[PDB]
DNA sequence: TACAGATTTTATGTTTAGATCTTTTATGCTTGCTT
DNA sequence: AGCAAGCATAAAAGATCTAAACATAAAATCTGTA
């Protein structure tokens, strides 16, 4: 043998051939019907998902309670039609179907903030679709979603796709040329239109930009009947990356999707609880299980005055759809964990979601804890922050020397020692309260303190080897500190 | 650094040892610690630094203070040659007082030169 | 007697908490945080509910402490419900974390009963499929430990797949991802932080003294019958809490003022009653807490006060010298020369005013000036210390720093204790005390 | 307590902790335990002793000095947890994993999962020792490694009957206190007083000194007759007393500075021995003063041309001496660094320097020797990586001190001093 | 005609050579001034 | 002629990064020929 200059004893590689689809036939006239054999459009994979079903199913279950709260946390889910997206689902709809009636290829880019409604509306259009050419209206198609953000690398765009449309396992470079020669070269009379999601785009393009490139040019080709539905949250992404000549050249068809107003969020809310609001139930007074229409007979409501605040922040704040969605569930919850410690029901009137409910869902995301954290700091790292702030006074720096931190707690110490507090915390911050301890320079915890501020993210300190010129400044705002050394009596007198 | 001098070290050894022999190991001091049970026979390293004055003098005497921690084993020789082309008041002045404490316990003095004595 | 042995080793047990799960010990001020960690987890494993949280405190204050607890105690009575996966910010990487979970899944599943074969692009499509899709679903439950960690700057792909599993799955997904950030919200990137539940737990913490004061008594006191010690040691331990003016109330405020953590005053503690060897030696120790100040003053002997009553004639001369000259500097900076010329200047002027101290060479100071270095006394004049990454500690060892170029008379250096501080730590006693005031 | 506390000379409180943490149950031992403390403070020495007294505690030593990396380091680890494992119960069958599979903190985890899973078959719990004699002295060491080390003990499983406890013993008090808030049990080894370095060096140097070869040949050559026991060990403690109070000032409270100075100073100490002053100790450290006077830690100083030492003198009065050099000369500001300069000025002052032949001009071997003087490193550049010298940008600077350049002076017959007097002397 | 054995393809790992950047001190220039 | 103070700014040292050169390796694929 050979010595090695080093080894790789943990390299895993998969079995993906490397010749592309473009070498497998003698000629583009000895291609067979694609559509009608049984491995390329899904004909071959059909219960591969279902391996690993039953791995995760067991077969234990005792009689848990499902509370009156139980229902209406289960349906405010992001899982769990269609309110508002109504005039961008029918332009997304009309462009898809004219592409498919007519084993056309195009372009559709859907753009927009988080939360608002792209993928649902996008997965909507595709059943549509699917249901419409399972009536033959339209030319039958092929399915294919891809997530930018669910794949290791992003070049494994093109394995999943060629994948998805061949049964094949190639790598992406093979991958990319079987795709460039099926969607270029293969006739139309051996195909099936294809509709592709590109979810998260973003995640794609980000270092070579080449997925952008490759999967707009292919719905460029007449003989390719691909449909790529593009979905990114900048609007402005592919005239970025790819440039405007070469959009211009694409074509697409452009849509954003504007963040939820409140009356839309409210009208998303209420019908996600429809039946359940306003209702009435069987509960168990026993044991806790409600059923829908000792047993009470109950009334479930969720105030409408709730939904209106909760709509209406969201609204304001992101305009997310899954925003108000968790901020209703939140309070549901907490609604849920009151009634349930009131009657301790466990686990295994009328009950109403309260307004107070739902502003406690919201101050808990709104509210910040650094003011709340620093009240019930040790009287150290208080006076650490103080000399921090008497510094930043003193200089008007946002960075501060260690050295001037402890020269400025020890001058602290000293002048206002005939300050109870400190005339009896003084033996214990400088000599551990032992009489067999040494005057410190450095007050007690004093690393433990500094390393804490540190860490919670209330301070940054540049690194250096010198500890009494690596300088610390605050990473929050100066008045949160200054109410929080506010609030303290002793710090607050001195 | 020190951690490429001590692998470059390694590799050769390991590469030397096979050759005069006639599995894998990891290029570190394990090697030289081991030595003894993979091939049977003791060590006698022997290291050549062909030009001290321009080898940065803090990896230098942090290799040496590394090689100092192989002398634990009874199975191992370790032999340094530098190459110096001033006098050795540099190599002094550049290196810590422990590593010339370290090295004045065994040193000869060898002046090497084309035109020495003419 | 080894009922005492049992009973020290009983509180050993209670105070490194390794003591059955029928009767750990939970703290008071932190018993309500332990509901909403007992909640959530119990409308996962028991409800089927997907859940994500992140528990935000500082390090040691008990998340990994309450989070074991709480599947400890769901273990013993819906043990085949669930399964736990586990991973470590600090220990697993972003293409490291795929196959932790392909691992821990499939351990997991032959343990309560392949995924973790193949490439990274196999793996993580395999652990997509099978959680990104009379019988119920197993509850993947996965502890998440230092969560800001894979929530970097540049992509989150497994804190976005893994809120995308809670959210969009049929099986049922509890996230718990602990971190000391306050501000872990705005790290996650915005499709990140819409996926979240912002469901953020913070930590309790000690606001009074009696908080401590409960836990130690919970942690000293032991409340089962096991040796002919307990009911005495119980009431030695009530009667040394109950009157404020003891030694260990005074402790147990001293911790509150400085440290304010109970993992350091159970950490002076153990050495406390393992070094016992009977029951009287026991109960003295508790009364008096002499080891504790022992404990205290051996801490704090390595800092820059210990080190520097650790030094010869010569080495506090020669740091008295530069602390001199790097107080006259502007820069605060100084080499060898200038601290030897200053050393030598100092010598001169004691032995005039003069039994006579040696003036070293320059080669019998160079040694000395090493020393003090290796002490950290003096740092380069512009070093960093460590790295934070390794990355960044490979790049560093890569460049060649221009202060090993340079000779060792010339090296510009910096202290890290000024002359106010030598003057304040060196006795009035010493031969150089009138050299620390310039 | 069933742990035996062994007798360690100055270390009484260390010993105690140590016994109080590392005990065989795993139930009330702790995951993580520093050793802290600097050279020659007795942390090894004190936890080889404690490990020794204690059989029944299974302990893995490993030295992180010889493994630069944290690779290494991780291979290491899993090799030699699986090598004692296998050397404390040969009679299980166990599976062999390659130590060289570990390149990631994850994989080492699963491979100690893996080990310790075919482990199961052990009636009680046990806990082996990985102790990492030095964890501050990794070459490529960063902040991240500790933070890993702390917690690679939480994903292995809680339940196994092999358990690891991991012990490590850092140098720099800097590097502990930035895992201050990991509340990890530490142990401080503080340096040693002069009286304990003086114990600890007589009790551990005095049997080897008595027993040396010189002093037997010496005791015979100079036909001496007494008490071979306790005389030889006298004279040897009260070597080592001389030696500690002579240079404790020059070495501190180092030990092995000691050791190093008393290794070199014993053959001359005993070579001074004979008849009459062996017995009385005054007389005999009377005949051997020159030994502790000098330290002589020690193991012309250029074989340049005239034309290289005229170019060194030039450039140092270049760098050294303001460009103030047109109004008298050619027709201390040595304590901080070199100045900067240019090539030309360089030539002017290394033509105005040398002695008249009428001018030397700068030939080939001028240029040749410069380039050799930069080679040498006695002059630099603001080089980075590459470097032109023929850059206009490229600017220069001397890397000898003062008494090097003084001596090249006096070689050449110079009076560098009187034209450096100027400012100061 | 199927073959092992040699080669290529795809996929990361290790190390050195070269780049741009911020951060901080040196530096020529300008202003004011006396020999 | 000779020089102190103020200013802008070219520059040194080094953090942070990229990428070519150097290196290893499993799966697929070319290549002989018995
Ligand atoms: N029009 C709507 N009607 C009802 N529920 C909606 C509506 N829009 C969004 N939701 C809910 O909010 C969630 C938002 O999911 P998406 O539609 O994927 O949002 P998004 O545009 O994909 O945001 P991204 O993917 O983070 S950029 C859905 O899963 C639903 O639960
Ligand atoms: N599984 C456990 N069982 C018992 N005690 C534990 C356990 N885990 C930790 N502890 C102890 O609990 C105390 C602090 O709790 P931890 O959970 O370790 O701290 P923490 O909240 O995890 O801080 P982090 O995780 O480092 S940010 C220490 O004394 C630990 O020894
Ligand atoms: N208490 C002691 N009693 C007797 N000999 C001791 C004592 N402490 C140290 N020594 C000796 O002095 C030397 C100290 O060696 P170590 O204990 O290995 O030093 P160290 O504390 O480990 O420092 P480093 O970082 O390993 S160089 C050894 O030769 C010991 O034999
Ligand atoms: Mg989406
Ligand atoms: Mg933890
Ligand atoms: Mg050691």
């Amino acid at each position: 043998p050979v010595i090695r200059k080093f080894t790789k004893k943990n390299v895993a590689r998969a079995k993906k051939k490397y010749t592309p689809f473009s070498k497998r036939f003698k000629s583009i006239a000895a291609i067979p019907d694609l559509t009608s054999l049984p491995e390329f459009y899904g004909n071959s994979s059909e219960l591969m998902a279902s391996r690993f079903e039953n791995k995760l199913k067991t077969t234990q279950k005792h009689q848990i309670v499902e509370t009156i709260f139980s229902k209406v946390k289960k349906q405010l889910n992001s899982s769990y039609y269609l309110p508002a997206r109504e005039n961008e689902f029918a332009s997304i709809y009309l462009s898809a179907y004219s592409a498919i009636e007519s084993d056309s290829a195009t372009t559709i880019y859907v753009a927009g903030t988080p939360g608002v409604g792209k993928t649902l509306t996008v997965r909507e259009v595709v059943k549509e679709l699917l249901s419409s050419s399972a009536q033959r209206e339209i030319p039958d198609f092929l399915y294919v979603e891809i997530n930018g953000l669910k794949m290791v690398k992003p070049t494994d765009c093109y394995e999943t796709l060629w994948n998805k449309v061949s049964g094949e396992r190639l790598t992406w470079a093979a991958s990319m040329e079987s795709l460039e020669f099926y969607f270029k070269r293969v006739p139309k009379n051996k195909k099936k239109t294809i509709v592709v999601l590109l979810d998260e785009l973003d995640a794609m393009v980000t270092k070579s930009q080449d997925i952008m490139y490759n999967f707009f040019n292919w719905t460029t080709y007449e003989n390719a009947k691909l449909i790529v539905i593009a979905v990114a949250n900048t609007m402005d992404l592919p005239e970025r990356q790819l440039g405007n000549k070469i959009t211009s050249r694409i074509g697409f068809t452009r849509i954003m999707f504007t963040g939820y107003t409140h009356e839309e969020l409210k009208n998303i809310i209420d019908l996600r609880l429809k039946g359940l609001n306003d209702s009435f139930f069987y509960v168990d007074t026993k044991t806790g299980n409600a059923i829908l229409i000792d047993v009470r007979k109950v009334r479930l409501r969720m105030s409408a005055d709730a939904i209106e605040i909760a709509s209406r922040k969201v609204a304001s704040v992101s305009g997310d759809a899954r925003r108000a969605l968790k901020v209703c569930k939140r309070a549901a919850e907490i609604a849920e964990k009151h009634y349930m410690a009131k009657h301790g029901y466990g686990y295994d009137g009328v009950q109403t979601v309260h307004i107070t409910h739902v502003m406690k869902a919201l101050n808990e995301t709104l509210n910040s804890h650094v003011i709340t954290f620093m009240t019930r700091l040790s009287f150290t790292a208080k006076l650490f922050i103080y000399a921090l702030l008497n510094l930043m006074k003193k200089n008007g720096s946002q960075e501060q020397e260690l050295g001037d931190i402890v020269d400025e707690i020890k001058l602290l110490i000293e002048v206002n020692g005939s300050n109870k507090f400190v005339m009896e915390i003084a033996k214990t911050l400088f000599q551990q309260g032992s009489d067999n301890i040494s005057e410190q320079l450095r007050i007690i915890s004093w690393d433990f303190v500094l390393n804490q501020l540190l860490d919670a993210g209330i301070l940054f300190k540049q690194t250096m080897k010198n500890d009494r010129i690596c300088c610390v400044k605050l990473n929050i705002s100066v008045e949160e500190a200054k109410r929080a050394m506010n609030e303290d009596e002793t710090l607050r007198n001195l | 650094n020190v951690r490429m001098m001590l692998r470059r070290s390694m590799y050769k050894l390991y590469s030397a040892a096979d050759a005069e022999e006639h599995n894998d190991v990891s290029y570190d001091l394990s090697l030289v610690e081991n030595f003894k049970r993979l091939f049977g026979k003791d060590l006698a390293m022997v290291f050549n630094f062909k030009d001290v004055d321009s080898i940065n003098f803090n990896t230098l005497d942090n290799f040496i203070i590394l090689l100092k921690s192989a002398f634990k084993y009874d199975h191992v020789k370790i032999s340094l040659i530098f190459n110096i082309n001033t006098n050795l008041s540099n190599i002094e002045k550049n290196l810590r007082q422990s590593t010339i404490r370290l090295l004045k316990r065994n040193y000869h003095k060898l002046d090497v030169s084309s035109n020495k004595g003419f | 007697d080894p009922g005492f042995g049992s009973l020290q080793r009983r509180l050993l047990q209670q105070l490194y908490g390794t003591l059955p799960t029928d009767e750990k010990i939970i703290f008071t001020y932190l018993q309500d945080c332990q509901q909403e960690i007992d909640r959530i987890i119990k409308q996962s494993i028991i409800q089927k509910e997907s859940h994500s949280v992140i528990l935000v405190g500082p390090r040691q204050s008990y998340k990994t402490y309450l989070l074991d607890y709480e599947l400890s105690l769901l273990q013993q009575s819906y043990k085949e419900q669930f399964i736990t996966i586990r991973l470590n910010g600090f220990i697993h990487s972003e293409q490291t974390a795929i196959n932790g979970i392909a691992t821990q899944l499939e351990q997991q599943l032959q343990k309560i009963h392949t995924i973790s074969s193949g490439s990274l692009t196999e793996v993580f499509e395999k652990i997509l499929l099978l959680l990104d899709s009379s019988i119920t679903k197993i509850t993947v439950v996965f502890i998440f430990d230092e969560i800001d960690t894979f929530a970097g700057p540049v992509r989150q792909t497994l804190l976005y797949n893994l809120f995308d599993m809670v959210e969009h799955s049929r099986v049922p997904v509890c996230i718990f991802g602990c971190t000391t950030k306050l501000n872990i919200l705005e790290y996650l990137e915005k499709r990140v932080k819409s996926r979240f539940s912002q469901r953020v737990i913070y930590m309790p913490q000690i606001q009074n003294l009696d908080d401590m004061v409960d836990a130690v008594r919970n942690l000293l006191t032991v409340r089962s019958e096991i040796s002919p010690w307990v009911s005495q040691w119980n009431e030695t331990l009530e009667k040394e809490l109950s009157d404020p003016r003891s030694n260990l109330n005074r402790h147990i405020r001293m911790n509150f003022e400085t440290f304010r953590s109970l993992p350091t005053l159970k950490n002076s503690i153990i050495p406390l009653v393992a070094t016992s060897k009977n029951f009287g030696s026991l109960c003295t120790a508790i009364k008096s807490c002499s080891f504790l100040d022992i404990y205290n003053k051996n801490q704090l002997s390595n800092n820059l006060t210990g080190r520097l009553q650790s030094l010869s004639d010569l080495e506090l001369a020669i740091l008295i010298s530069a602390a001199r000259v790097a107080l006259r500097a502007k820069d605060g900076s100084f080499n060898f020369n200038l601290a030897y010329a200053e050393y030598e200047k100092m010598i001169k002027a004691i032995n005039s005013r003069i039994n006579t101290i040696k003036l070293w060479l320059k080669k019998d100071v160079k040694n000395v000036w090493e020393n003090l270095v290796q002490l950290d006394f003096f740092t380069e004049k512009s070093a960093v210390g460590l790295r934070d990454n390794a990355t960044a500690a490979f790049y560093a060892s890569n460049y060649q720093f221009q202060g090993t170029m340079i000779p060792f008379d010339l090296r510009s250096y910096q202290m890290q204790i000024i002359l106010q501080e030598l003057r304040r730590i060196i006795p009035k006693s010493n031969m150089y005390y009138s050299w620390t005031q310039l | 307590m069933n742990v035996t506390t062994p007798e360690v000379a100055f270390r009484e409180y260390q010993t105690n902790c140590l016994a109080s943490y590392i005990s065989a149950d795993p139930d009330i031992t702790p995951s993580n335990l520093i050793l802290q403390g600097y050279s020659g403070t007795g942390k090894t020495y004190t936890l080889k002793k404690y490990f020794n007294a204690n059989p029944n505690l299974h302990a893995v030593w490993l030295e992180p000095v010889e493994l630069v990396s944290w690779k290494p380091l991780l291979q290491a680890i899993a090799r030699t947890v699986q090598y004692k494992l296998k050397t404390l119960y040969p009679n299980i069958p166990t599976t062999d994993y390659d130590p060289l599979q570990v390149e990631e903190p994850f994989l080492l985890v699963k491979t100690l999962h893996n080990i310790f899973v075919q482990y199961e078959s052990l009636q009680e719990k046990t806990c082996l020792f990985l102790i990492l004699d030095g964890f501050d002295s990794l070459q490529d060491l960063d902040a991240a490694l500790f933070n890993k080390y702390i917690k690679l003990n939480e994903l292995l499983p809680k339940d196994s009957k092999i358990n690891i406890k991991f012990i490590y013993t850092m140098l720099e008090t800097s590097f502990l206190q930035r895992y201050s808030t990991h509340c990890i049990p530490t142990v401080m080894f503080p340096r040693y007083n002069v009286d304990e370095v003086s114990t600890i060096l007589v009790m551990s140097r005095c049997g080897e000194l008595m027993e040396d070869s010189c002093l037997r040949k010496r005791i015979i050559e100079e036909q001496i007759t007494d008490c071979t026991d306790d005389q030889f060990q006298n004279v040897a403690a009260n070597f080592i007393h001389l030696i500690v109070q002579a240079f404790h000032s020059y070495t501190g409270n180092d030990i092995f500075a000691l050791n190093d100075l008393i290794d070199f100073k014993w053959p001359k100490y005993v070579s001074r021995i004979t008849k009459e002053n062996i017995f009385e100790p005054l007389a005999l450290y009377k005949s051997a003063i020159k030994l502790f006077l000098s330290t002589d830690d020690n193991l012309q100083t250029y074989d340049l041309s005239i034309i290289s030492k005229y170019l060194l003198i030039a450039s140092y009065i270049c760098s050294y001496l303001e460009p103030r050099y047109d109004a008298s000369i050619f027709s201390n500001p040595r304590y901080l660094q070199p100045s900067l300069f240019a090539i030309e000025r360089l030539l002017a002052i290394f033509q105005a320097i040398f002695p008249i032949q009428s001018l030397m001009k700068a030939n080939i071997e001028v240029f040749q020797n410069l380039s050799e003087l930069h080679t040498l490193k006695l002059i630099a550049t603001t080089m980075n990586k590459n470097i032109d010298y023929l850059s206009p940008k490229v600017r220069w600077k001397v890397n000898v001190p003062w008494e090097i350049i003084k001596e090249i002076s006096e070689s050449v017959h110079f009076n560098i001093s009187d034209y450096f007097s100027d400012i100061h002397e």
